């Protein structure tokens, strides 16, 4: 069982790994230390109704705007996602064009699975830990914005319960990237063949790190499947946002908030 | 593209 | 556990050759010309479809375009749910689950089992009499012309993985005891089935797959790209609201 | 849905 070709796949998961530690400052373990109050400098105001919501600032064209805004303040994100898949071994070989395919999909799916790590049943992080949006006040807002996160509170909340930790996420995060299946892509085998070997090494990956964890392997790549109907439906957010009939003033700070999401 | 297909090729070159 | 899990593919696969009277086994064989049957009539051209037009047409029976493969459809949602009783546990479900399992299962059992009625070439039709051609559907004007190349790319890459009917018939198992349908009520029933489903597939394709790598993971990858057809096809109905009428109800009865 | 009422005479 331990042999030169298990070995190969913790070399790899090491490697990505640390290139993972590199690429994103922003990791589960420190999501979930700020979650459990463990983070002196980054001590979240909870914002659970209007009322918290006043207190909290120190700091539709409205929907629109926020998705214009969040899809702006994801830059970074896109650059780290970017910054770790040439990491991973065989993505820079590949077509240029297929690399742009992959990153283009997958960094949408890679910032909800690390929007997960800043969720937990009750809220999610905002402003870079320093606020604490709650889920029901999010879901308690006027149509359309009650529903924008809903779905991806749902989807954290299964999501972390598989408790993966950022040993599990880099590798699983790399599978995201070279998905086969993206429109588009010119020459399906080369991403293929590297995917095949992030599987291998996610499911060495799993086994040694999840003994509980019955079928854990295929209930992360079910993940996958929760991942892409989420963007999918986004799609269909705008839709709903085309023929929506309604002014009101959303609060600024929660447009601003909104803008901090996904 | 998009403006994200021109934010990942700066990003990759 | 590992005779356990041998068993429960045999029972999967013994309800699915009760279920579905074409299996993938019967459609290679019809495909490949194995078979001592007559080669099945082809549609690949206008000549063809018109000389094969009483063969295709409703005997049985702008979004009427569909309602033929609708119709048709029928008889795979009844053998799918048929099959879904033998599913161990399935039956012990809350019915309405079982409903919406099944309501949102069996568009992704239908591609799949498209698919093993497909080659590069074309598609089965008329229970594996007809062969209608891949380019002949791709030769109808647009937006016609677009509606099954989808389904055959899918099908292409999904039959190069090689499944047989034993396979399919966990497979389809599996989606079926999906636990992320819409309005699911009770989903921890339905994913300890799927979870000993899943064993069971995995043990299967280790087994009579031993050397396809990643086979497992790449088949739960295809859920994915089913959904993604089962979606593109709301989209599909869009583009048909903003648009020959009788000869493309036959033509695409028989498909999906 | 005309499917949910085939699929429940199936079920039954
Ligand atoms: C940004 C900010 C908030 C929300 N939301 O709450 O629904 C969504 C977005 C956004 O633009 N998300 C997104 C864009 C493109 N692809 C997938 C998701
Ligand atoms: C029937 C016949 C042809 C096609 N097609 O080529 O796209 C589609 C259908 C059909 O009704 N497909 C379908 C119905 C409901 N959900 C998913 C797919």
């Amino acid at each position: 069982q331990l042999n030169p070709e298990s070995a190969d796949l913790r070399a790899l998961a090491k490697h990505l790994y640390d290139s993972y530690i590199k690429s994103f400052p922003l990791t589960k373990a420190k999501a979930r230390a700020i979650l459990t109050g463990k983070t002196t400098d980054k001590s979240p105001f909870v914002i659970y109704d209007m009322n918290s919501l006043m207190m909290g600032e120190d700091k539709k064209e409205v929907a629109i705007r926020i998705f214009q805004g969040c899809q702006f303040r994801s830059v970074e994100a896109v650059q780290e996602i970017t910054e770790y898949a040439k990491s991973i071994p065989g993505f820079v070989n590949l077509d240029l064009n297929d690399q742009v395919t992959l990153l283009k999909y997958g960094v949408h799916e890679i910032i909800y699975t690390m929007l997960a790590s800043l969720m937990n049943k009750d809220g999610v992080l905002i402003s870079e830990g320093q606020g604490f949006m709650t889920r029901e006040f999010l879901k308690s807002l006027r149509k359309p914005f009650g529903d924008f996160m809903e779905p991806k509170f749902e989807f954290a909340v299964k999501f972390n319960a598989l408790e993966l930790d950022d040993s599990d996420l880099a590798i699983f995060i790399a599978v995201i990237i070279l998905s086969g299946d993206r429109p588009g892509l010119l020459n399906v085998k080369p991403i293929e063949d590297i995917q095949d070997n992030l599987l291998q090494a996610l499911e060495l990956q799993l086994k040694l790190n999840h003994p509980e964890s019955s079928q854990l392997f295929a209930k992360l790549l079910q993940k996958m499947t929760d991942l892409r109907q989420i963007v999918t439906e986004h799609v269909q957010l705008l839709q709903v946002i085309k023929k929506t009939e309604t002014d009101m003033s959303l609060h600024p700070l929660l447009q601003e908030i909104y803008k901090d999401l996904y | 593209n998009m403006g994200l297909e021109a934010i990942i090729r700066k990003a990759l070159m």
